[PDB]
């Protein structure tokens, strides 16, 4: 019997929690990119460096999309939905994006 | 919009800014975010749906 107010609180909570995981993963990969840049060789020809940057971009795009959706939800915008409902690229982020997609399909 | 939710929201906006500007995230916001991670919402009742 979830009220509209409960549905809305669930949406905000889940978007916030996913953002925290996304942001934590970016801090991890960024520290890793910085150490790699400092410690590795031939970083002109290191595909790993570009792929990490691309991955970080995917995570940060999602953080922004989720922030804007939270903002719309708080503004009472009808049928606010995250622009991105897939996970980037056992893994908790992937389970939570599936739940996110389901929440915005059923409510 | 609870005080804790609003506290996390500003930590996340600030962290996003700091990230996209290649600035360090001040440590108070990392701790707000780490708190969020360690206290997740009740996904179960969300499943009742």
């Amino acid at each position: 019997l979830p009220t509209v107010d409960e549905q809305r609180q669930y949406k905000v909570q889940l978007l916030l929690h996913i953002n925290s995981i996304l942001l934590a993963r970016v801090i991890q990969m960024n520290n890793s990119l910085q150490n790699n840049l400092q410690n590795n060789i031939n970083n002109s020809n290191n595909n790993n460096i570009i792929r990490i940057q691309q991955l970080i971009s995917q995570f940060l795009k999602r953080v922004h999309a989720n922030l804007q959706c939270i903002s719309q939800i708080n503004q009472g915008v009808p049928s606010a939905k995250p622009l991105i409902l897939t996970p980037p690229q056992q893994d908790i982020l992937s389970k939570l994006y599936l739940l996110l997609a389901r929440v915005f399909e059923i409510w | 919009f609870t005080a804790e939710q609003s506290e996390l929201l500003k930590a996340q906006i600030t962290s996003l800014k700091c990230l996209v500007n290649r600035k360090p995230i001040p440590f108070e916001f990392q701790a707000v975010i780490q708190k969020s991670i360690n206290h997740p919402p009740d996904f179960k009742r969300m499943l009742l749906s």
